[PDB]
RNA sequence: GGAUUUUUGGAGCAGGGAGAUGGAAUAGGAGCUUGCUCCGUCCACUCCACGCAUCGACCUGGUAUUGCAGUACCUCCAGGAACGGUGC
C-alpha cells in the first residue's frame, strides 16, 4: 500500500526531527519517503524560558522543502488542498 | 500601460519586508496582490514594483496613489515600461489617435487601446503618416481611456492623445 | 424605535415561528436514529429559540411600564401621526417588494431537502455526538473506561465478567479500592456517561434534571437515604459507620469529620461527586448498559463476517426473444471486443458496427454538442476530445479560408490615390472624411 | 415593498391605541388631508392590516409583553413539548377532519 | 520471521502508540507496511508535555515509534 | 526503487537552494553537488550553523543524513514528479 | 446575497505578497460575515476585496491571523469583540472606509498586537487631531499611514485631552 | 552502490565539521563509497580554540555533516 | 536489504547560588481544621558573574542614495537589550 497518496497534493502539517510542524502541500513518497513539500513552511516553539511570559511560535517558510527521508516523526492534513 | 506598476520614492531607512507589508495593506485596495518585486540594492534603491491583476488596476493604483504620503517622502506610482515575471510565464465610440506613432508596434498598441473594456479594433492609418482611429466594442470605456490617453505617453519620445472623433 | 411594541412583535414571530417547528418536528419524524437523536436535540433547542424570545419578552418591562403611560394618553393622534407618516414620505419610489418582512422563520425553522435543519441549520446534526460502534444512541463509551480501569489495576483477569459487572450495579462492595483514585476514575468515566445521557435525554428540562440532581446531591444522599438495622447508617462515600442516625450525623459535623480526614466531608467531595453521577447513570441505563453488554456479547462470539460486515454496518446477449445466443454464433458477431469512446462519458461498446452507429445515435450528439463541435461527419471515428479539437481547429480554420469575406477582401481605394479595405473605408466614410 | 410595510405598521399601531369603535387615532388620518390607501376594507390589503392588528394585539395582551411575562418559554422546554404535542393533536382532529368532509362530499 | 508481520495483523484494529518525541496516542491506524509504517487515524496523540492533539488522517512513521499496544481482543499466537 | 524524491534533489541541484542540517548547520548557497546519498556538495554559501553569525563560505560538503530540510527552485512547483 | 462558506472554501488561501497564506474573496460584493473559520487553522489572512460589509464585524476565532482586507468596503464603525479572535493581528487594513467619529476608535486600542494598520480614506482622516487620537489610542503600533509612528506624535497624544 | 563526488577537490584542503560540533582541517586525501573522507595534515578544532596536529585523519562520514573548502581546486 | 548518508534510533535529562523579599483563592504533610512553625515544584524585583560572547531582525533620533528588476539579507553613528540558536 501507499496510504498517504490519496492524501497528497493538500496542505499537510510534517511533524520534524526535532518536534515542529510544518504544512507544506505535500507531493509524493519513497522507499525513504524522503518529503517534497510545496507551498511548504514552518513553526516550531519559542520558549519563554519562564511562565510569567507564554510560549507562542514564529513562522518560517521555505516554500518547496526537500525534507531528507530522516524527518517525518508523522504526516497529518492541516489544509484541504488548493 | 502594464499590470506590473511601478511604485517609490520612498525612504531607504524602511525595510523591504516593511515596506513590502505597508504596500500590500495600501495595494489590496486599489488592485490584487500577485508579488511584489522588491530589491534594494544600490542600483534600483528605495523603488520596488506591484504586480497587479489588472493593468487598469495598476494604472488606476497609479492615477489615485498619484503621490500619496508615505514612508519619508509622498510616494509615486505609475505603470511599469513592461511587466512581471508572473504575468509574463501567464467622448465616443471612435476616436483619432493624433501623434499615433509610424513605429509603434500594433501589438502593444492593441494592449493600449483594450485597457479599456474590449475595444473594437484599432486602425493605424496607412497613407499619410502618422494618423489613427480606435474603435472600442464600449463606447464610455472608449472615452475613458481616451481622456486619460490625452497627453499619454508610448514611446516617451511622443505623447499619443485621442479625443472624440468629430462629425 | 417601538420597544414596548415592536419588541413583543419580534417576540411574537419568534415564539410563533418556533412553535410552528416545534409542532412539525415533534409530529412527524424520520427513519434515521442518528437524526432522532439530533432531531430531539433540535426540538429541544427549538424551545430554546424560543427560550431566547421569551428571556428577552419576560423582564422586558423596562419599555413596557413607562412607555404604557405616554402611549395611555387619549387626545393625541394625527398630530405625531403626522410627524412619523411626513417622515414616511420620503422617496420610496424604489419599486420592488420585500417578502424578508415577515418570511423569515420559515427558512429558520423549518426542514432542509438534504438535511432538515432551517437558517440555523446549517450543522444542525449527532456530528461529534456519535462515534464509530456507539450509533447516536445505540452503543456507548465503555472502552475508555475499561482501559483506564485496566492500566490502573493490572490485573491478569480483569476481564469481560468482571468489567461487566462492575459497571452494571450501583453501590455494590466494588471490584477495587474506591479509597484510591478509583473513584476519581469512576467520576470521570461518568462524566463522560452522563454527557452521553444529557445528549439521549435532550427533549427533557436539562437545567430542571440538574436541579433535582442538586437537590438529589444536597439532601437525598447524607439525610438518611440509604436506612438499615454500624447497620444503623454507613456511607459509600465517606467509609464511616454509624451507632445510628444521630451518631451519623454527629461525626459528620464532629472534629474527625471536619478536618481530621484526607477523606474528610470536602475531601472527599471531588470523589463523591463522582460516586453519585456514576451510580445515577448506571441505575438509569440499567436498560442501557444491559443492551449494551448484549451487544458487545454479540461482537465477542459472533462469527468473522457477520460481526466485521456489521461493524462495517454467462454475460450472453439478447435475442429478440431474450435467451442467450449460441457461441459460434457469438464469436461470429464478435461481442467480446470493446470500443472506449471517450466522447460518451467514457462509454464503452460491445459489437463494431454497433460502434460505429453510437457515432449518428444520441450520446455521440450529445458528447459533441457539450464538446463545443458539430456532429457533423468529418470527426466520427475520432473518439478521443484532444484529437477531436485540434481537427476541428484546422477544419476551422479551413472554413474562414474558404470563405470570401468582403471585409478583408473587398477593398476601397479613398479618392487620394491609396487603397483600403471596405471596412476601413465605410470606418472613415461614416466617421467624417469619406 | 418596505414603504407599504411599513404604512401597514402604522395602520397597526393605530389599531392598537384605537379605543372606541367611532373614536381612534385613524379617524383622523382617513379625511384629515392626506392619502389612506389602508384604511380600505375592499382592499386586499385590508387583510394584512388585520393580520398586523392581530400582531398588535398579541403585543398588546397583558401576557403579550405590556407588564408581565412569563418564563415557561424563555427557559420552558418541557411546556414546549406540551405545546408541540398540542400542536399535533389538533393536527390530527383536522386530518379527521378534511377525511370526513371529503367523503361526505364525495 | 519477524514480528513486523504481527503488527501487519492489525486493520480496523484499536491500538495505542508510544512514538518517538514523548509520543503517546490512542489511534485506529489506517494501514502499515512492512517497515512498521503505520499510518494513525481519528488519534489522540500527546508527546512529552503535550495536549490531546487530535488527527483524523495522520501517517506514524517505523523507527520513529517505541511502542505499540494491540486490542485486548485480539489473540496472540493468531495474530503472529 | 529511483526516487522521485531524488529527481527533486536534482531540479534543486546546481543553483542556489538552501539546506538545513541537524544541529541548525543551514547552508543557503549554489547546492552544487548532489548525489543520490544527498551529501551535497554547495557552492558560494551562506551557512548559519544555527549560530545566528550565518557567514558565508565558499564550496562546502554538506552532509544529507544530517539534513532536516532542503528549500528547493520555486520554479518547479510544476514537477514532472507530481505534476 | 448570501456569502457563504462556498465562497470561503472556493477563496484562494495560498501565498500572498510577503509571503504569508493569504485568502482572497475578491469579486463578490459579500455583505455577510460568516462561515469563516472553515480556513482550518491554514490561514492568516482574511481578505473581502469588493465588499459591502455593513461595518467592522463578523470574525471566527482566529489565533493566527495576520492580514485581513476590508478595504473597498462599507466599514462605518468598529466591532468590540477583536483581538481574542485576532491575537497574531497586525495588519487589519480597512482603507477606503467610511469610519467617521472617534466613537469608532473605541475597541481599537484594546488588542496588544496592532503595528501595521491602515483605515485611511475616511472622514476620520482631514479632522483636526485623528492621528493624535490613533498615536494615543495605538501604543504598539509601528505602521501607521505607511509612515513611522514617533515619539514626539505620541507625548503629544498622551499629553493632550487630560 | 556510488563513489562520492569528491574527485576535484581531493589532494586539497577542507575545514570539516564533525559530530561533537569538532572540525578537523586537512587536506582531502581517501575515501570510500562509504564517504570516509581521510585527512593528511588535519588537525582537530575544539569547543575552545584549542588545536592539536594529528598527522593523518581518516574521518569517517559516520558524523561529519559539513566540510568547506580552501580553494577552487 | 536492523553496520559510516535518511525507516529498528545518542535517546533520555537537568536549568548557576541567596537575602527576617512575596503570591498557591479551588490543590500539598506533620504538629490531629482556624492561628502559627519547618518542609522536598515557579515567576516579579534586587546581589553576584543583568547565566557569559558572536550575529540577525527590530524601537529611537540624525544621516546617503531618485534609482529599473526579480531577493539568503543590503546604509552609516549611537543606545537598549523586547526575540532566536551557536561555544562554556
Amino acid at each position: 500500500s501507499s496510504k498517504m497518496l490519496q492524501h497528497i497534493d493538500y496542505r499537510m502539517r510534517c511533524i520534524l526531527q526535532d518536534g515542529r510542524i510544518f504544512i507544506g502541500t505535500f507531493k509524493a513518497f519513497d522507499k525513504h519517503m524522503n518529503l517534497i513539500l510545496c507551498d511548504c513552511d514552518e513553526f516550531r516553539k519559542i520558549k519563554p524560558k519562564n511562565s510569567k511570559q507564554a510560549e507562542r511560535e514564529e513562522k518560517r517558510v521555505l516554500g518547496l522543502v526537500l525534507l531528507r527521508g530522516e524527518n517525518l516523526v508523522s504526516m497529518t492534513v492541516e489544509g484541504p488542498p488548493p | 500601460p502594464n499590470h506590473t506598476i511601478y511604485i517609490n520614492n520612498m525612504n531607504d531607512k524602511i525595510k523591504k519586508e516593511e515596506l513590502k507589508r505597508s504596500l500590500y495593506a495600501l495595494f489590496s485596495q486599489f488592485g490584487h496582490v500577485v508579488d511584489i518585486v522588491a530589491l534594494k540594492t544600490m542600483k534600483m534603491r528605495g523603488q520596488a514594483f506591484v504586480i497587479f491583476k489588472e493593468l487598469g488596476s495598476s494604472t488606476n493604483a497609479l492615477r489615485q496613489l498619484q503621490g500619496f504620503p508615505f514612508y519619508g517622502k509622498p510616494m509615486r506610482i505609475q505603470y511599469a515600461k513592461t511587466d512581471s515575471d508572473i504575468i509574463s510565464k501567464m467622448p465616443n465610440y471612435i476616436l483619432f489617435l493624433n501623434n499615433l506613432p509610424e513605429e509603434t508596434n500594433e501589438m502593444m498598441l492593441s494592449m493600449l487601446f483594450n485597457q479599456f473594456p474590449g475595444f473594437k479594433e484599432v486602425r493605424l492609418v496607412p497613407g499619410r503618416h502618422d494618423i489613427a482611429f480606435v474603435e472600442f466594442e464600449n463606447d464610455g470605456q472608449a472615452g475613458a481611456a481616451r481622456d486619460a490617453l490625452q497627453g499619454f505617453k508610448i514611446t516617451p519620445s511622443h505623447a499619443m492623445k485621442i479625443t472624440y472623433a468629430k462629425k | 424605535m417601538e420597544t414596548i411594541l415592536e419588541q413583543q412583535r419580534r417576540y411574537h414571530e419568534e415564539k410563533e415561528r418556533l412553535m410552528d417547528v416545534m409542532a412539525k418536528e415533534m409530529l412527524t419524524k424520520k427513519s434515521t436514529l442518528r437524526d432522532q437523536i439530533n432531531s430531539d436535540h433540535r426540538t429541544r433547542a427549538m424551545q430554546d429559540r424560543y427560550m431566547e424570545v421569551s428571556g428577552n419578552l419576560r423582564d422586558l418591562y423596562d419599555d413596557k411600564d413607562g412607555l404604557r403611560k405616554e402611549e395611555l394618553n387619549a387626545i393625541s393622534g394625527p398630530n405625531e401621526f403626522a410627524e412619523f407618516y411626513n417622515r414616511l414620505k420620503q422617496i420610496k419610489e424604489f419599486h420592488r417588494k420585500h417578502p424578508n418582512e415577515i418570511c423569515v422563520p420559515m427558512s429558520v425553522e423549518f426542514e432542509e431537502l438534504l438535511k432538515a435543519r432551517e437558517n440555523p441549520s446549517e450543522e444542525a446534526q449527532n456530528l461529534v455526538e456519535f462515534t464509530d460502534e456507539e450509533g447516536y444512541g445505540r452503543y456507548l463509551d465503555l472502552h475508555d473506561c475499561y482501559l483506564k480501569y485496566i492500566n490502573l489495576k493490572a490485573s491478569e483477569k480483569l476481564d469481560y465478567i468482571t468489567y461487566l459487572s462492575i459497571f452494571d450495579q450501583l453501590f455494590d462492595i466494588p471490584k477495587e479500592r474506591k479509597n484510591a483514585e478509583y473513584k476519581r476514575y469512576l467520576e470521570m468515566l461518568l462524566e463522560y456517561l452522563q454527557d452521553y445521557t444529557d445528549r439521549v435525554k435532550p427533549l427533557q428540562d436539562q437545567n430542571e434534571l440538574f436541579g433535582k440532581i442538586q437537590a438529589e446531591f444536597e439532601k437525598k444522599w447524607e439525610n438518611g437515604t440509604f436506612p438499615g438495622w454500624e447497620e444503623r447508617a454507613q456511607r459509600l462515600f465517606s467509609t464511616k459507620g454509624k451507632s445510628l442516625e444521630s451518631l451519623d450525623t454527629s461525626l459528620f459535623a464532629k472534629n474527625p469529620k471536619s478536618k481530621g480526614t484526607k477523606r474528610d466531608t470536602e475531601r472527599n467531595k471531588d470523589i463523591a461527586f463522582l460516586e453519585a453521577q456514576i451510580y445515577e447513570y448506571v441505575e438509569i441505563l440499567g436498560e442501557q448498559r444491559h443492551l449494551t453488554h448484549e451487544n458487545v456479547q454479540r461482537k465477542q462470539a459472533r462469527t468473522g463476517e457477520e460481526r466485521e460486515e456489521e461493524e462495517e454496518e454467462k454475460n450472453l446477449p439478447l435475442g429478440w426473444d431474450g435467451k442467450p445466443i449460441p457461441y459460434w454464433l457469438y464469436k461470429l458477431h464478435g461481442l467480446n471486443i470493446n470500443y472506449n469512446c471517450e466522447i460518451c462519458g467514457n462509454y464503452t461498446y460491445r459489437g463494431p458496427k454497433a460502434f460505429q452507429r453510437h457515432f449518428a445515435e444520441w450520446r455521440h450528439a450529445h458528447g459533441m454538442r457539450c464538446l463545443g463541435i458539430p456532429n457533423t461527419a468529418h470527426f466520427a471515428n475520432v473518439t478521443q476530445i484532444e484529437d477531436a479539437v485540434s481537427l476541428w481547429a484546422k477544419l476551422k480554420l479551413q472554413k474562414a479560408s474558404e470563405r470570401w469575406q468582403p471585409d478583408t477582401e473587398e477593398e476601397y481605394e479613398d479618392s487620394s490615390g491609396n487603397v483600403v479595405n471596405k471596412k476601413t473605408y465605410e470606418d472613415l466614410k461614416r466617421q467624417g472624411l469619406l | 415593498s418596505a414603504f407599504d410595510l411599513d404604512v401597514v405598521k402604522l395602520t397597526a399601531q393605530f389599531v392598537a391605541r384605537n379605543g372606541r369603535q367611532f373614536l381612534t387615532q385613524l379617524m383622523q388620518k382617513e379625511q384629515r388631508n392626506y392619502q389612506f390607501d389602508f384604511l380600505r376594507p375592499q382592499h386586499s390589503l385590508f387583510n394584512y392590516f388585520t393580520k398586523l392588528v392581530e400582531q398588535y394585539t398579541k403585543i398588546l395582551i397583558p401576557p403579550k409583553g405590556l407588564f408581565s411575562k412569563l418564563k415557561k418559554e424563555a427557559e420552558n422546554p418541557r411546556e414546549v413539548l406540551d405545546q408541540v404535542c398540542y400542536r399535533v393533536e389538533w393536527a390530527k382532529f383536522q386530518e379527521r377532519e378534511r377525511k370526513k368532509e371529503e367523503e361526505e362530499k364525495e | 520471521m519477524k514480528l513486523v508481520r504481527f503488527l501487519m495483523k492489525l486493520s480496523h484494529e484499536t491500538v495505542t502508540i508510544e512514538l518517538k518525541n514523548g509520543t503517546q496516542v490512542h489511534g485506529t491506524i489506517t494501514g502499515v507496511d512492512v517497515s512498521m509504517n503505520t499510518h494513525l487515524k481519528a488519534v489522540k496523540m500527546t508527546l512529552k508535555n503535550r495536549e490531546p492533539v487530535q488527527l483524523e488522517t495522520l501517517s506514524i512513521r517505523g523507527n520513529n515509534i517505541r511502542y505499540f499496544i494491540l486490542p485486548d481482543s485480539l489473540p496472540l499466537d493468531t495474530l503472529l | 526503487s529511483i526516487g522521485v524524491p531524488i529527481k527533486v534533489l536534482h531540479e534543486a541541484e546546481g543553483h542556489i537552494v538552501t539546506c538545513e542540517t541537524n544541529t541548525g548547520e543551514v547552508y543557503r548557497g549554489k547546492l552544487i553537488e548532489a548525489e543520490d546519498n544527498m551529501n551535497c556538495q554547495m557552492s558560494n554559501i551562506t551557512v548559519t550553523y544555527r549560530d545566528g553569525r550565518v557567514a558565508q563560505l565558499e564550496q562546502v560538503y554538506i552532509r544529507g543524513s544530517k539534513i532536516r530540510f532542503l528549500i528547493l527552485p520555486d520554479m518547479l512547483k510544476n514537477a514532472p514528479m507530481l505534476k | 446575497v448570501k456569502l457563504t462558506a462556498e465562497l470561503i472554501e472556493q477563496a484562494a488561501q495560498y501565498t500572498n505578497a510577503v509571503r504569508d497564506r493569504e485568502l482572497d474573496l475578491r469579486g463578490y460584493k459579500i455583505p455577510v460575515i460568516e462561515n469563516l473559520g472553515a480556513t482550518l487553522d491554514q490561514f492568516d489572512a482574511i481578505d473581502f476585496s469588493d465588499n459591502e460589509i455593513r461595518k467592522l464585524d463578523g470574525f471566527p476565532l482566529l489565533r493566527r491571523l495576520k492580514t485581513l482586507l476590508v478595504n473597498n468596503n462599507r466599514i462605518c464603525r468598529i466591532g468590540e469583540g477583536l483581538d481574542q479572535a485576532l491575537p497574531c493581528l497586525t495588519e487589519l487594513i480597512l482603507t477606503n472606509n467610511s469610519l467617521v467619529e472617534l466613537g469608532d476608535l473605541d475597541p481599537l486600542a484594546s488588542l496588544k498586537s496592532l503595528t501595521y494598520l491602515s483605515i485611511l480614506r475616511n472622514p476620520v482622516t482631514n479632522k483636526k487631531h485623528y492621528r493624535l487620537y490613533v498615536i494615543y489610542k495605538v501604543p504598539q503600533v509601528r505602521v501607521l499611514d505607511f509612515q513611522k509612528v514617533k515619539l514626539k506624535e505620541r507625548q503629544e497624544a498622551e499629553k493632550m485631552f487630560k | 552502490a556510488h563513489p562520492p563526488e569528491l574527485k576535484k577537490f581531493m589532494d586539497k584542503k577542507l575545514s570539516l565539521k564533525l559530530n561533537g560540533g569538532r572540525h578537523v582541517q586537512g587536506i582531502l586525501r581517501g575515501f570510500d563509497p562509504f564517504m570516509n573522507l581521510v585527512i593528511d595534515e588535519c588537525v582537530e578544532m575544539a569547543t575552545s580554540g584549542q588545536q592539536n596536529n594529528i598527522g593523518m585523519v581518516v574521518i569517517r562520514g559516520n558524523s561529519i555533516i559539513m566540510l568547506e573548502a580552501l580553494e577552487r581546486v
